[PDB]
């Protein structure tokens, strides 16, 4: 069965870092 | 100059075949993990986040985050350009840098991107790793395989893989420098020792011939550059046949319809000439000019989608090419079985199953000319007869068309030629 899963991604910019939660099909 | 789809992508109402319609295409199995409107990190024309607005084959219409006017959008090739899933630049230690136009547009880029990405869809982390893996061919350079002689289709000649473009192989014959292009999944190529067990005519070196003859069951002499059965896609299994492989389905002299292997624009009445083993059989197109050498006989398997029961063209309204000595208007099967006194092949002998192939009339795709497999041309689905397709070349006559199966390895999604670096033949000037 193919379902959605929560994926914690990181994003880099000057001069800090943060994280957002997105969706990916698996 | 290879034809570019760009001026045709831009236009609205441009219907294009989705990648999922092509079982042999790369990234076909992971195309369901990709949907319209997913956020992706893309090369900044340094990477920036964008949205996939449209997906036409491999071509993807993309728009940056921060641009809300559909005037700065751009088309990309999904499997070629530097496109990744969100969060990839972070792992590669690369910062996401906004385009020059909108670099001053928003105040807090944190809450902007967070807002755009919170609960947004994206590609799986292992998406393009599965793409490149799907690009590889099962065959390598130097492999030897039996394949249909294009100068004598009644026999198979020993040939060698001397060039691989994506998954299309260039097979150079053994005794010659002449050869032909062929997709790895096509049924005209066969493993070493295929003609020997099947009972098909074989042309090969004297040593190879003795090698096939000397072999006894599962222990036959195999060399380091021999392409064996593990590399060949079949439409059946040997489980369906007995040990000896002696089939009792079709019989010699049975009549049926079949796609002309030499003229793909024609379905014609055909005759079962020689029944080989494991369901393989040598048939002859009836429209063929007379030949007593039997060199015009061609091998179709009994589970081929390119053979049909008689009357298939009449039922589904297809212009059937009449046999030699018969005219178009003055031809019926009843009148033809009267003349020859031959029984038509049973309806049960044919097992046709129509898959949800999702091909619709008007869908643009890239098709390879069977009679000149060096060329993959711009094409369009003209008809959809069950699982059988009628592919037309854009800018040419309706006689240059070709009846291909929905799961043919000769049809490719739009932008395939750009993906595998193949030259795409466009409409004439």
């Amino acid at each position: 069965s193919r379902r959605w899963e929560q994926k914690l991604v990181h994003i880099k910019t000057m001069e800090g870092e943060f994280s957002v939660t997105m969706w990916a099909s698996g | 100059h290879s034809y570019d789809w760009l001026p045709r992508l831009s236009k609205e109402n441009f219907n294009a075949a989705p990648v999922t319609c092509f079982p042999h295409a790369p990234g076909c199995e992971v195309w369901d993990n990709l949907g319209v409107g997913m956020k992706v990190e893309v090369e900044n024309t340094s990477f920036w986040v964008a949205t996939i607005l449209e997906i036409k084959g491999y071509k993807a219409l993309m728009s940056y985050e921060g641009f809300d006017t559909d005037s700065h959008d751009f088309w990309v090739n999904l499997c070629n350009a530097e496109v990744h899933s969100v969060g990839w630049c972070a792992t590669r230690g690369k910062p996401l840098i906004p385009p020059r136009t909108i670099e001053h547009k928003y105040k807090d880029w944190k809450d902007f991107l967070v807002g755009r990405l919170s609960g947004a869809r994206t590609l799986p982390s292992n998406f393009y790793n599965k793409i490149n893996d799907s690009l590889q061919s099962r065959f390598r350079l130097g492999l030897n395989l039996e394949c249909v002689d294009k100068d004598r289709i009644s026999q198979v000649r020993l040939a060698t893989v001397t060039k691989i473009v994506g998954k299309r192989l260039f097979l150079r014959y053994f005794d010659s420098d002449d050869g032909f292009w062929c997709h790895e999944d096509s049924p005209i190529i066969h493993p070493v020792g295929w003609a020997t067990t099947v009972g098909h005519n074989l042309a090969a070196p004297q040593d190879y011939l003795e090698r096939m003859l000397a072999g006894r069951e599962a222990m036959i002499e195999v060399h380091e550059d021999d392409a064996t059965i593990e590399l060949f896609k079949m439409n059946f299994t040997f489980d369906e046949y007995y040990s000896d492989g002696k089939t009792n389905s079709f019989v010699e002299g049975m009549k049926l319809e079949a796609v002309d292997p030499l003229n793909l624009s024609s379905i014609c009445p055909a005759t079962v000439m020689a029944v080989l083993k494991f369901g393989y059989m040598m048939i002859r197109i009836d429209s063929y000019q007379p030949d007593a050498s039997g060199s015009d006989w061609f091998c179709y398997h009994e589970k081929s989608p390119c053979i049909f029961p008689a009357g298939f063209c009449s039922v589904n309204n297809i212009s059937v090419t009449p046999p030699n000595g018969y005219d178009s208007r003055t031809f019926t099967w009843e009148g033809y079985l009267r003349d020859t006194g031959a029984v038509a092949a049973g309806q049960h002998l044919f097992h046709r199953i129509i898959p949800d192939h999702g091909f619709e009339v008007g869908m643009s795709l890239e098709c390879a000319d069977l009679m000149d497999p060096r060329l993959v041309c711009v094409a369009t689905v003209a008809r959809v007869v069950g699982r059988l397709l009628k592919v037309h070349f854009d800018g040419w006559t309706d006689e240059y068309d070709q009846w291909l199966d929905c799961e043919s390895a000769d049809i490719y999604p739009v932008g395939w030629c750009v993906l595998v670096n193949h030259k795409l033949e466009g409409p004439p000037r």
